[PDB]
């Protein structure tokens, strides 16, 4: 959840949100090692359920997130069904477990490429067009994450757009993203300069993966 | 002496616009049948199975014409080459179906088969089915026969299943074409063509459009 303004702000800019819980236990081993135990549903349930009694009267926020990279727990089922029977309103998506699991009501997969299945064991990343038409299949898919943009990158964007607009059940996505995680630091003669993993000492670090 | 009176063109033609030669005649065989007053009018066979196809019955309904009696059977025996694998033998009389009651003139006979070689265009596994319509004491009045393949062809989830297995269509529409005999087919050029498809990795034809 942001910062109280940020939603005060798109609501009068006019910016649709995803609102996501602060749950994240991308470290585990495996993803869903917490979010599958029942002894942390009462700290997920939290986080999950004080964001809703916060924001739920924000005509911005358009979907609920139940977070990130957490893999697919059954404390996930049941958050999803608690804002489900709170706030009719919202659909509530999730990516962790495959990105189509029975906790999202949009297939949001992060980084699937356009024509090109990346068909990993268990939580395979189909090509988008092929997602949607996998038998049973029936939500929309709209990318929680793509065209990670570290660096010199954006290569191939059009290639989303072009599926985007030709596919009814694609609707779009959000790119990785808005604004470079840098900090500044100062040389001996006071002059800034940008810094990244590994600048402050800190170790281990992802070097400029956070950019 | 037969004559037959031959129209090129009939109101049939408003329905038999297909991109092709446009022909008229007697272009397929002519034939002369023999049937027994009390005879098989007409038979449906249908092969039913389980979730793993290990177990199968074959449905067999028969219908008769002529006089009803009750001395008068059916039996329909299933074959392996020279192996009979199944038999059913029954009167005639269907089941109640509804306020006036049944089909006297039918009878549906079920056999049981365990693990069925089943039909494919991989493995076209095939038995016989003949159907005799006889007395009570065996005395033959006819028989008629078809060749069964042991399969089942359903659309689940969005995909078409031939024996709970996905299909691909590797497929060619055929017209019913010669060179010289214009729309008349024989046995050497059907079996030359079928010959050709299959090793050309078909595996599916469309009877376009007839
Ligand atoms: C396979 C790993 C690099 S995970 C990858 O790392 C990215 C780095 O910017 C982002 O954080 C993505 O959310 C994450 O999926
Ligand atoms: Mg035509
Ligand atoms: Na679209
Ligand atoms: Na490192
Ligand atoms: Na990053």
């Amino acid at each position: 959840p942001n910062h109280p303004l940020w939603y005060t702000l798109c609501d009068r800019y006019g910016l649709y949100v995803v609102d996501e819980a602060n749950i994240e236990t991308h470290g585990m081993v495996p993803m869903n090692r917490l979010t599958d135990d029942p002894r942390w549903l009462p700290a997920m349930s939290e986080r999950v359920t004080r964001m809703v009694q916060r924001d739920r009267n924000h005509p911005s926020v358009i979907i609920w997130s139940l977070g990130s990279e957490s893999g697919h727990g059954a404390n996930h089922d049941a958050l999803y069904r608690w804002i489900k029977s709170v706030d009719p309103s919202r659909p509530v998506q999730y990516e962790g477990g495959g990105a189509d699991t029975t906790a999202t009501d949009i297939i949001c997969p992060m980084y699937a490429r356009v024509d090109e299945d990346q068909p990993f064991p268990a939580v395979p990343k189909w090509s988008i067009k092929k997602w949607l038409s996998l038998p049973g299949e029936t939500r929309p898919l709209i990318l929680c994450e793509y065209a990670h943009a570290m660096g010199n990158s954006l290569g191939g964007f059009a290639k989303y757009w072009q599926a985007f607009r030709q596919y009814p059940r694609l609707q779009g996505g959000f790119v990785w993203d808005w604004v470079d995680q840098s900090l500044i630091k100062y040389d001996e003669n006071g002059n800034p300069w940008s810094a990244y993993g590994g600048d402050f000492g800190d170790t281990p670090n992802d070097r400029q993966f956070c950019m | 002496r037969l004559a037959v009176m031959v129209l090129r063109w009939s109101d049939g033609s408003y329905l038999e616009d297909q991109d092709m030669w446009r022909m008229s005649g007697i272009f397929r065989d002519v034939s002369l049948l023999h049937k027994p007053t009390t005879q098989i009018s007409d038979f449906h066979v249908a092969t039913r199975f389980n979730d793993d196809f290990s177990r199968a019955v074959l449905e067999a309904e028969v219908q008769m014409c002529g006089e009803l009696r009750d001395y008068l059977r059916v039996t329909v025996s299933l074959w392996q080459g020279e192996t009979q694998v199944a038999s059913g033998t029954a009167p005639f009389g269907g089941e109640i179906i509804d306020e006036r009651g049944g089909y006297a003139d039918r009878v549906t006979l079920r056999l049981n088969v365990e693990n069925p070689k089943l039909w494919s265009a991989e493995i076209p596994n095939l038995y016989r089915a003949v159907v005799e319509l006889h007395t009570a004491d065996g005395t033959l009045i006819e028989a008629e026969a078809c060749d069964v393949g042991f399969r089942e062809v359903r659309i689940e989830n969005g995909l078409l299943l031939l024996n709970g297995k996905p299909l691909l269509i590797r497929g060619v529409n055929r017209h019913e074409h010669h060179p010289l005999h214009g729309q008349v087919m024989d046995e050497q050029t059907m079996v030359q063509d079928i010959l050709l498809m299959k090793q050309n990795n078909f595996n599916a034809v469309r009877c376009s459009h007839y």
